[PDB]
Parts: structure tokens; C-alpha cells; sequence
RNA sequence: AUGUACAACGGGGUAUUGUAAGCAGUAGAGUAGCCUUGUUGUUACGAUCUGCUGAGAUUAAGCCUUUGUUGUCUGAUUUGU
RNA sequence: UACUGAUAACCGCAGCAGGUCUCCAAGGUGAACAGCCUCUAGUUGAUAGAAUAAUGUAGAUAAGGGAAGUCGGCAAAAUAG
RNA sequence: UCUAGUGCAGAUCUUGGUGGUAGUAGCAAAUAUUCAAAUGAGAACUUUGAAGACUGAAGUGGGGAAAGGUUCCACGUCAACA
RNA sequence: GUGGAGGCUCGUAGCGGUUCUGACGUGCAAAUCGAUCGUCGAAUUUGGGUAUAGGGGCGAAAGACUAAUCGAACCAUCUAGU
RNA sequence: GGCGAGAGACCGAUAGCGAACAAGUACAGUGAUGGAAAGAUGAAAAGAACUUUGAAAAGAGAGUGAAAAAGUACGUGAAAUU
């Protein structure tokens, strides 16, 4: 309904890939980023943007970093109504080094 | 849309292959449009279509 | 290997088109087909290929003036033109 | 092949003149018994033995 | 279904490995060059070494813990003596 | 006189891991058109997703012993330039 | 009254058709795919772009012989095939 | 020292096909897959053309091969053979 | 056998010529040779205007027709099986 807002968050791929075949933890990293999004937003319809992507398969498949910084954005949407008026999109933070970081809100500016 | 036969004809014309040519997505239907090799080198001209940066393979560490 | 890859291995033709019956039995290396008996002068048949008669023989074909010859026979062999009446 | 002989072309050509459907008016005239080709040939699945 | 609530993070603990990068050094096999000619003369190369450094990284995915931060907590179905 | 020349245009009942003559042939390692990596060129095709039980197939490791196993040291291991 | 190619449960019968098995076995070789956009009614696979990978010049490259025959190229287009 | 022979040898391609009596075994496949193996400058491998035809051929000989067919091919007929 | 005529205590589309139909056809095989299946709307296409749902195919209505329990998957329309 509301919380037209972003925020940025943390997450382990470390964790979340822990045990996973060589050739799927990134694949497994974007689905479970999907996930991370629907449980923090309560959203379906996820966007990844393709910086995200790279970022992800940047040391390759079996490289992925053990941490990211994100910046979620839920958005109101458009284009011909779908189940949900809610989405997100997913968009990286250059940070230097991503430890040591907790989540904050962010606002329209 | 389609264009492989539009990135082929680029490939032959600028002398290049498949895996160099780039073609804007941003100007799909000109593109689409675009049927001769004519045509395509008048996207070449005005850029539409970029040769490629060659991948480098450097000899630094033999030398 | 006596199957499958020999069939792979299978790609000269023994046989091709004849001039005389049109239906790829001209063995080469031999000169001759195998259907009609070309290039000899007579056509092959076989009182024990009844078929292949049936198939190769007269009516098969335009018969391009043998069916006048009825036609003409019944007309007495006649010479001339008709005459207006 | 490429180097092919005149009688292998003349045969070819033919047959593509042959490669290709009914006219449905042939469908529409009187006392038709025919709705569809069966002498329809497809080099993928059955070769001319030539 | 609004609380010694739950989660994601962060921090701390415990563990594993083995002393991170970067900077500096009158450490360094030796070798070139300099001129103010040396009275360690200095500049450049150079495996590696020493200090900052039992440091740094990883640490729950089926480890412990939390006075922190940010969130979430009314959708559907069925049932009767 | 186009085009393929083959894990889809040929033959194998087929869009079959089979078979079918040949020419050109970069850099590095290295003795080497060996194996590994890369550039030009080309592909990114083979039904997919979620879990990660037994059993399998393929691949690996295992203290102490060291062929006692077994028809038989089969297989693997060691050896290796 | 006459006359027969005259009556089927079978013949591993013939031809055609239909089932249970069973929504089952199974669709697993060839290192591997992902993000977004466009189209479209509809996209795991089509197209583009970005990324990650492979063949690694005795190559999944480029050209040919035999064979194949128009598969070549384009436009439209998805009922059947893939 | 030179030189660089060999039906020499190691070992690629290539030709083959030992062992696992492995996989598969209603398969990728009516003989394949993987590893392990043999040989690899010669009695080598091989394309095309050409000759040899069924009680016949060809055979560095297994009764092997002769179009997925061989202790005598395939087609039709004799033949609705007994 | 060929050409032309007439007839039947014959067969009646798994029968009768292999062939009632674009049959010695498609198709297979190197080749010799082999060798199918397949008839019927309705008297007449009058073969379904028009509306609506759907991306469309199709559906529901409408309507033609004596009959859609005749809708080119068309005479009737058995059984297995559903």
C-alpha cells in the first residue's frame, strides 16, 4: 500500500551459498537477493539491475563475494496493472569495503 | 524485433565479425528498417554501429 | 563396423540414370542397365518377371500412334479429304 | 554436387516445380475428388533417387 | 497479532589459518652510475628479511550471545455430539 | 558455378555421442600443430526449477597393516621429464 | 423349392482398432549460464545490449571433393515438426 | 669427432581394438561411450578409377568376406514344392 | 493378349484384378525386384450472414436445410476402450 521509500541493506551470499554447486552460486546469489527483497518488502515482482549483476559474477560463478551493500528501492508501479501495484528494484553501493556496515532508511533526494 | 541479418551484413561491410559489431538497442526500429548495406553504412556513419574495441592480448609478462 | 558407420561409408553410386527406361540401373563400370538391357538392342524381360512386364510394357505409356491405328483400321486405311456436303 | 550434370539439373528443376501445394480453385471445381497434394516432396525426408 | 516476540544486519565471544595491505628501514647476495671523488657519497635494480602485526581475513550456513540499527507481525480453506 | 560438407543439410528408418577425403593453422609454457591458458573467427546450442535420502555411474581421499583379498595383484596405487 | 465362397472364442491366425501397464520408465555425455530492455496475447530458450564462460589454429574457425538438392536470401507466419 | 642407417625404439596425429570381462545394455548406437592399451616411416594408412560374381570370386586361411545376409549371397519363378 | 459388342443363380470396397479414388501410384531398396492404404455430406452448398466472449483457433447465440441426432474430423455410426 505505502512505503514508496528506499533503504540500504547487507547480505551474506556466504551463508546463503554455503554447500552450493560451483556452477550455480551466482545464479543461486541472484535468486536468493529475489528472496532477501521479498522477505524485507513483502514484494513479488523484483528488478536486478545489470550493474547488480556484474557485480555478482564479477570474480566470476565460484567468486562470489561473501557480502554485498544494497540499495532497495520499493516503488509504486505502472504499465498496465499487475497483481501487485508494489515492486522493487535492486541496485548496488561502490563501497571500498562492505564489512562493518548496518542498514539504513533513504529517502528521495 | 530481429536482427541477425542486420549485425551479419555490419559484420561483412565493416570487415569485422558477429562478435564485434554492436548495435544500439536505443534505435532498434532504425535498424529494423534497415535492410541493405547501404543502409547499414549509413548507420556506421552517423554511429549507430561501432566496429569494436579488438580484446587486447598483451606481451608484457613474455617480454 | 559391418553396419552402421560402413553406412556412413556408403556414398558412390553403383547405378545411375539410363536413356532407354529413365530409372537409375545404368551400372557404370559395367555399361549396361540392369531393367531394360541397354545399350543392347533388344528391351529385357523375363516370362518369370510377370511384373515387371506388366510395368514396362505396352499401354503404359501415350502409345502416341498406336491408338490411331485402331481408329484407322476401322476407317479402312483412307486417303483423301472429306468434300463439303 | 556443385560440379553436377545437365540431366541431374533438368531432373532437379523439375521436381522443384513439382515442390509445392494445390491451387484451391482445383479445390472448388465440380466433382472434385482431391483436397490435398500426395506427391509432395521434402528433401529432408525423402530423396529423389537420382 | 505489538513482546526477556521474530528476523536481517552490526558488535562481542569462541574457533581455523598463520603475521594482511600499505608505509618505513644505516637489513640484504651482489651489480651498474655519479660526481663534490668520496673518507657509509649517494641514486637505480634486486629473491627475500625486520617493525607497525599471534596481525589480518573467515567464523553459521545445523556455533554462543546481544542494553545497538533497520524492519515485520489479520492471506486462504475446512470442520459440529 | 548458389549453400551445407556435418554432435541438424551426406549415409545410418531420425534434427542418432556413430561413420565419411582434404587445404590454411597466431602468442606463451614446454623438446613438441602434446596437455593448460589466451587473441582473430565462431558458439554460448543439448528440456528446466527446488531439495541434496538410500542405491547407482563417473571422480577423489583414508589411520595401522600391506595381497592375508581373489581363479588370478583384476582394478587402483606407486613410478614418471 | 433351388443353390452355395453359408454360421467361429481360439489357429505364437490375417487386417484394422483399442486398452491396463501409466501420467509410469524416463527426457542426466559434450565444464554454464545470468541481468535488463524491445517485441508479442503470451518469453527459462526469439532479438539487442551488458556480464560470465568455452572451442583454443591437429578449432565448435574459414573454404572445398563425394553426396544432398534450393536447405541458400528475404517477406509473411506457428495448425502439424523442432 | 663427423655422419645419420634401421620392415630399430619412446611417443602425437593417424590406423587399430588388449583389459576393465567398466558404462549403456526396451542404449546416443542392430556394436556405441570412457579410461587403459598395441603400432605409428613401414608387409603403412587411405580416396577415386579399375578387374574379379554365386558351387562362383577373393582370402598374410578365421570356413573369414562377398551391401546390418554366407559351412555357398540377393531377386523372381518352378511353388499353394513334400 | 489386342480392338470392339453383349451377358451372368459371380464379388460387392479386409470381397472382387495388386489397383471402383491423381495404382503399378506414393513408398522402400545400390539394383534386379518389391508394392500399399484410401469410395459415400446433402435433392441442391443453401458450406453457417450478423451479434457476442476470446490474442486467435474455437465457443455460445442466430440462421440455412426435411433433417446439423447430416457441419468437409460430414450417410448410418456397433464393440473393445472412455
Amino acid at each position: 500500500l505505502k512505503d514508496v521509500v528506499t533503504r540500504e541493506y547487507t547480505i551474506n551470499l556466504h551463508k546463503r551459498l554455503h554447500g552450493v554447486s560451483f556452477k550455480k552460486r551466482a545464479p543461486r546469489a541472484v535468486k536468493e537477493i529475489k528472496k532477501f527483497a521479498k522477505l524485507h518488502m513483502g514484494t513479488d515482482d523484483v528488478r536486478l539491475a545489470p550493474e547488480l549483476n556484474q557485480a555478482i559474477w564479477k570474480r566470476g560463478v565460484k567468486g562470489v563475494e561473501y557480502r554485498l551493500r544494497l540499495r532497495i528501492s520499493r516503488k509504486r508501479n505502472e504499465e498496465e496493472d499487475a497483481k501487485n501495484p508494489l515492486f522493487s528494484y535492486v541496485e548496488p553501493v561502490l563501497v571500498a569495503s562492505a564489512k562493518g556496515l548496518q542498514t539504513v532508511v533513504v529517502e528521495e533526494d | 524485433a530481429n536482427l541477425r541479418t542486420q549485425k551479419r551484413l555490419a559484420a561483412s561491410v565493416v570487415g569485422v565479425g558477429k562478435r564485434k559489431v554492436w548495435l544500439d538497442p536505443n534505435e532498434t526500429s532504425e535498424i529494423a528498417q534497415a535492410n541493405s548495406r547501404n543502409a547499414i553504412r549509413k548507420l556506421v556513419k552517423n554511429g549507430t554501429i561501432v566496429k569494436k574495441a579488438v580484446t587486447v592480448h598483451s606481451k608484457s609478462r613474455t617480454r | 563396423g559391418k553396419g552402421t558407420p560402413s553406412f556412413g561409408k556408403r556414398h558412390n553410386k553403383s547405378h545411375t540414370l539410363c536413356n532407354r527406361c529413365g530409372r537409375r540401373s545404368f551400372h557404370v563400370q559395367k555399361k549396361t542397365c540392369s531393367s531394360c538391357g541397354y545399350p543392347a538392342a533388344k528391351t529385357r524381360s523375363y516370362n518369370w518377371g510377370a511384373k515387371a512386364k506388366r510395368r514396362h510394357t505396352t499401354g503404359t505409356g501415350r502409345m502416341r500412334y498406336l491408338k490411331h491405328v485402331s481408329r484407322r483400321f476401322k476407317n479402312g486405311f483412307q486417303t483423301g479429304s472429306a468434300s463439303k456436303a | 554436387a556443385a560440379q553436377k550434370s545437365f540431366r541431374i539439373k533438368q531432373k532437379m528443376a523439375k521436381a522443384k516445380k513439382q515442390n509445392r501445394p494445390l491451387p484451391q480453385w482445383i479445390r472448388l471445381r465440380t466433382n472434385n475428388t482431391i483436397r490435398y497434394n500426395a506427391k509432395r516432396r521434402n528433401w529432408r525426408r525423402t530423396k529423389m533417387n537420382i
